[PDB]
């Protein structure tokens, strides 16, 4: 990005030394780049104008625990530390049937 | 019956916005709030409340 | 500082994303266990009597 | 002023190759505590944080490429480039103390002299970086005879992508990259990828699907084809992007260049010169990781692809036909 000129009404500062000598020649043959002439009927501070940010609006993901869903009433939850160690689980039922 | 505001909300640019508004050509809604997060609490996560 | 502390916010929000995409894994697979063992009404109803 | 020198105490002692793992036996089993990067399964918690895993991120693999430093005439290397082009080191004879000749693929299109319709995009762009084709032909007077007997694919050594180029009026310095990911100079903490013009690249894997397996690897191949146009010998350089392995693509490149084989070899029913039988060569420009999207760009227009995470690994030239 090349830095450009702009006519925005800066709070300019004054220097003790002058500038004005040999400027009229230097507009015709370029001593320096980035210059723009201004005649006295239009040499002023321009009306300041802008655009704006009005907000940065961002979603927040509220996490939903499995234990605090009401789905978990259909399950029995046990914290089991080392589950990679287990091979197989097994539950045994014994049903007696009277006559 | 209902209840609400009677007047419009206010948004005028103060001196902190006006330096950016003249020079940089941009302004920003509630510059004092952006200062509370970028330079004052840079590791505050964006919460809801 | 605000590049550093703006980088520690990104990596947590990438990693809070890590855990909370796995808590959805519970609610997926538990519901996926139920549907494997869920026959419809018209099959099971007359077996109920 | 020594605070500036205290910075070099930090950065140089922080950036070193890791030293050799050597522990005396009288210390005991302390050496097992000195092995951290081989540990690859870090523990997690209910709410993990950076402070729980700042040790986990600290071990990183050891990656440092080997650069190339070339001193080039400012006429051959065009003074403006997109900083990621591919290169070639042409070599004939050490005549000077240190002068080197470098060829971008836009420049090698100008020494070729093929028709405009083979590459309809780069011909306008490569015609404005250079003259009519005699600005570069003055340095190699044998471009008629290097095409006949077919020695041109033996004189190119593929180098890789650019990194940095400081330009002066007569002499242009070129900093190239080999072995992998070149570090970007101007932007800190960035990585220079390899950029090809969209016109020169020819994709190989393209299906409706109407299934192919995935992998970690896809290898860019360079190609260079000897041909004849207007009864004058000229070359043609194309690129390939495929992960099919070397046993397939040699059969696949033959199907791409079917017409070029046929239109040449109509001539040799009349004259059969054994020097003319050599046709083309294929090098290996290094691997690309899988599923990286090549992103289209636009320059001046000129559309230019880009490959993030490119690594270079040069290979031989093998003569396919």
């Amino acid at each position: 990005m090349e830095a450009t000129l702009e006519q925005r009404p800066f709070p300019y500062l004054a220097t003790e030394a002058n500038l004005l000598t040999q400027i009229k020649e230097s507009a015709a043959d370029g001593l320096f780049k980035s210059f723009q002439l201004l005649l006295g009927k239009d040499a002023r501070e321009g009306s300041v104008r802008f655009e704006a940010l009005l907000g940065v609006y961002t979603n927040v993901v509220e996490f939903v625990k499995f234990l605090e869903t009401a789905l978990a009433a259909a399950c029995v939850n046990t914290e089991f530390k080392d589950l990679r160690r287990m091979i197989d689980g097994k539950i045994q039922f014994k049903i007696s049937m009277p006559t | 019956a209902m209840s609400g505001p009677a007047a419009y909300a206010s948004y005028v640019v103060r001196g902190a916005n006006l330096v950016t508004a003249v020079s940089y050509g941009r302004a920003m809604r509630n510059f004092e709030q952006f200062m509370a997060r970028i330079v004052d609490h840079p590791n505050a996560l964006p919460s809801v409340e | 500082f605000t590049e550093y502390a703006g980088a520690i916010k990104t990596i947590t929000s990438a990693l809070q994303f890590g855990m909370d995409a796995l808590e959805r894994g519970l609610v997926d697979t538990v519901l996926a266990v139920k549907l494997r063992h869920a026959p419809p009404v018209f099959i099971l109803k007359t077996l109920g009597d | 002023q020594a605070e500036n020198a205290a910075r070099l105490g930090r950065q140089v002692l922080g950036l070193l190759p890791p030293p050799t793992h050597r522990v005396s036996l009288t210390r005991g089993p302390e050496f097992a505590r000195g092995v951290r990067d081989l540990l690859s399964k870090y523990a997690a918690s209910t709410r993990p944080t950076v402070g729980s895993l700042h040790e986990a991120l600290r071990q990183a693999p050891f990656r440092q490429p080997t650069y190339g430093d070339f001193l080039v005439y400012s006429q051959t290397f065009s003074p403006q480039e997109p900083l990621g082009t591919f290169l070639f080191s042409f070599k004939q004879e050490d005549n000077g103390s240190s002068m080197d000749m470098l060829l971008t693929p836009t420049s090698l299109f100008m020494l070729s002299g093929m028709e405009a319709a083979k590459a309809p995009q780069t011909h306008k762009v490569a015609g404005v970086w250079y003259g009519s084709g005699s600005g570069l032909a003055d340095f190699i007077p044998n471009l008629s005879e290097l095409m006949d007997t077919g020695e041109f694919h033996t004189l190119l050594t593929p180098v890789g992508p650019m990194v940095q180029s400081v330009h002066s009026t007569f002499v242009t310095k070129v900093t190239s990259a080999m072995k992998g990911v070149g570090l970007a100079r101007d932007e800190p903490r960035a990585h220079v990828g390899l950029t090809l013009p969209c016109d020169m690249l020819v994709d190989l894997d393209e299906s409706c699907p109407m299934r192919e397996p995935a992998g970690l690897n896809v290898t860019i191949y360079a190609s260079l084809v000897y041909l004849r146009v207007n009864q004058r010998p000229s070359m043609a350089l194309t690129f390939f992007q495929s992960g099919k392995g070397f046993a397939e693509v040699v059969a696949m490149i033959k199907d791409h260049f079917t017409d070029v084989i046929r239109t040449k070899y109509i001539q040799l029913r009349h004259e059969l010169y054994i020097n003319r039988l050599v046709f083309g060569a294929v090098c290996t420009l290094g691997t690309v990781p899988f599923d990286s999207h090549p992103v289209h760009q636009s320059l001046n227009s000129l559309p230019v692809l880009v490959f993030a995470n490119f690594e270079a690994a040069c290979g031989p030239w093998t003569v396919f036909l």
